[PDB]
RNA sequence: GGAGCGGAGUGAAAUAGUACCUGAAACCGUGUGCCUACAAGCCGUGGGAGCGUUCGUGACUGC
RNA sequence: GAGGACCGAACCCACCAGGGUUGAAAACCUGGGGGAUGACCUGUGGUUAGGGGUGAAAGGCCAAUCAAACUCCGUGAU
RNA sequence: UGCCGGGUGAAGCAGCCGCGGAAGCGAGUUGUGGACGGUUCACGAGUGAGAAUGCAGGCAUGAGUAGCGAUACACACGUGAGAAACGUGUGCGCCGAUUGACUAAGGGUUCCUGGGUCAAGCUGAUCUGCCCAGGGUAAGUCGGGACCUAAGGCGAGGCCGACAGGCGUAGUCGAUGGACAACCGGUUGAUAUUCCGGUACCCG
RNA sequence: CGGCCCGUACCCUAAACCGACUCAGGUGGUCAGGUAGAGAAUACCGAGGCGUUCGGGUGAACUAUGGUUAAGGAACUCGGCA
RNA sequence: GACGACUGGGUUGAUAGGCCGGAUAUGGAAGCCCAGUGAUGGGUGGAGUUGACCGGUACUAACGAGGGCUU
């Protein structure tokens, strides 16, 4: 997916790499997450694209998924849970909605999860 | 730098009104 | 960097302590116009 | 119908108080209570505790229970009782840090 | 949630509520009468139309 | 296998630069830098007191203060 | 000192209407206030402030501005009136001649349990090194004293010195040194070479 | 059979000590693992600990700490300061 | 584009993301087979990965008038 402009989140490039593979590692477990509106927004493009190489299957893929998301529990569920049931979707297999800010620091919040 | 004088009452009021909220 | 004021107990003792107060007669003042100035306190 | 609450020395400076405040003036009550909730502000919490108790004062002690014909007529901030401090800074100094508290009063009367 | 408050009650008196007799000024607000977005202002003073809950304000003009 | 020997961490120091300058700090931070078995660094306990101490000597240091410390008194000095 | 006022509302404060040539006045009036004042003739003075880079208290302007004190946290669930910060789990990152484990000096109850969120925390808080109550530190062998002395201190008599006082003998203190007998394992929320288990050691 | 008195909690390269502060400073001594390396340097890790003590975004100028620069190579400058 | 602001789109929709393709960039993926004692090399194959540039595709998200008077 396209890089960011301006600063990246977390602080650094690094952070920003774990922070967006943490997040889809999360996403995939449980379906949906709540985070801020800013962290949403950069991961629904990497989300997607790790559904599209689930959806391959070949073993391959299985590899470069993997250099994303670590665990292979999870990537199991990806490639024999999540990718089957969007084999005939063409895309956007993420839904996002605003809620409102969060209390403490008013942070604009969002709900990503997967479309059923 | 520091402030020359003691700012006018009118003049100090002109500016805060410019902070307020905004109705949602 | 260092400061001037490393406390020693013993050593605040035997400069200050009430035993060295009254081994002077120039000391044994300063500990009377304490207690007539009425301090709790009357040597460190 | 005039009914009204107030909660005094309540932890926020006047002004941050005023800032919200000022939304509320001369709205229907119950309007009034949907803008407070969706407000960002974090004075907007003890303003819209206060104005319950106007509408509830209203409701119970004057028997006007229908809270929709009413508005806000009166809603006003006063400085409260100021607390002082200090803070270490540069080269041994001391500047001072004052706490602010205020005084806010909320008054619903029939439309 | 509490704090605090609105009724109620005690009190001669509760803007005498243990932050408490009297409660000034600086300072901060709400409402209200007048003026104010072509104007150069030691912020007043003389002349002066208008508006208004003698009084309040003061378009314009001289110093 | 000697050395007031060589290179170099700890430790001691403070030559250069940038930052800080109502600082994170009433003297520090970052990167370089000097000594680093000796006239070295350091802990604990002693000791030298004001026209006096101490000083590989800058009028330096003597409790953030030194061409004569600080406190009280003469004192409401002039 | 003589004459007067006051719960029928004094002082003080805030206005209104009048008065004087000025400092000012009103035994006019209204509100607040709730117990002390007016006035003639004299008498006394801590008797009048706008300035001393004056002193003390309160409050403004700068301004909802600068700062919030050095590298990374994310997600799920839970408690909860309220959760970015509190607990649990997973993951990720950082220190690791130390961001780990001890000790002396110093601090003096900050340690553990329970309760709290008014004051403090440069935000927040249900959490705290904060507040309240209760509890917690076990030695014949560890460190020190009852053993020794160094630098040095005090010092019977004593010498010297107008007084104050200075020095010092015998002695007596003074560890940072010398002499001297215990190790392993377990346990509590908080203690362990101290309690418990096993096996030892020293003095009388 | 006896073997006395004091300390024994807790912090200790620090949020509990000295710096007025939960302060980028100072604080004597002991313990000291793996791989690479001569090493107690340095990089990543172990025993173990920390991520709490204001946050969320946003490609402005500008400042600071880092990084790379074609051709030239001190022509900069008081001086090759950096 | 500091924030306001300006410009386009908002299901009658290609505005952005995703998905298909291209162009670009690197430069010959993973698995398997062959050769070699081994480091390695050859084939499958201009392969695999790939952002901003380009074409398609709805899969995801799209308060404000009633006209004063005089000549």
């Amino acid at each position: 997916p396209k890089p960011a402009k301006g600063a990246r989140l977390g602080g650094s490039a690094a952070h920003e790499k774990l922070l967006l593979a943490n997040l889809a590692k999360s996403l995939f477990e449980h379906g949906r997450i709540t985070t801020t509106e800013a962290k949403a927004r950069r991961l629904r493009p990497v989300a997607e694209r790790l559904i599209t190489k689930a959806k391959k299957g070949d073993i391959h893929n299985r590899r470069l998924v993997l250099q994303t998301i670590t665990d292979k529990g999870i990537v199991h569920t990806l490639f024999t849970e999540i990718a089957p049931r969007y084999a005939e979707r063409p895309g956007g297999y993420t839904r996002i909605t605003k809620i409102g800010n969060r209390r403490g620091d008013n942070a604009p919040m969002a709900v990503i999860e997967l479309v059923e | 730098a520091v402030p020359k004088r003691k700012m006018s009452r009118s003049n100090t009021r002109h500016r805060r009104s410019q902070w307020k909220a905004a109705v949602p | 960097s260092k400061r001037t004021f490393q406390p020693n107990n013993r050593r605040r003792a035997k400069t200050h302590g009430f035993r060295l107060r009254m081994r002077t007669r120039a000391g044994r003042a300063i500990l009377a116009t304490r207690r007539s100035k009425g301090r709790a306190r009357l040597s460190a | 119908m005039e009914a009204r609450a107030q909660a005094r020395y309540i932890r926020v400076t006047p002004m941050k108080a005023r800032r919200v405040v000022d939304l509320i003036r001369g709205m229907d009550a119950t309007e009034a209570q949907a803008v407070l909730r969706f407000a960002p502000q974090a004075a907007s919490v003890p303003v819209k505790k206060v104005l319950d108790s106007a509408i509830a004062n209203a409701a119970h002690n004057y028997d006007h229970t229908d809270a929709s014909s009413l508005f806000i007529s009166e809603a006003f901030v006063d400085e409260g009782p100021t607390l002082k401090r200090f803070r270490p800074r540069a080269q041994g100094r001391a500047y001072r840090i004052r706490k602010r508290t205020s005084h806010i009063t909320v008054v619903v009367s029939s439309k």
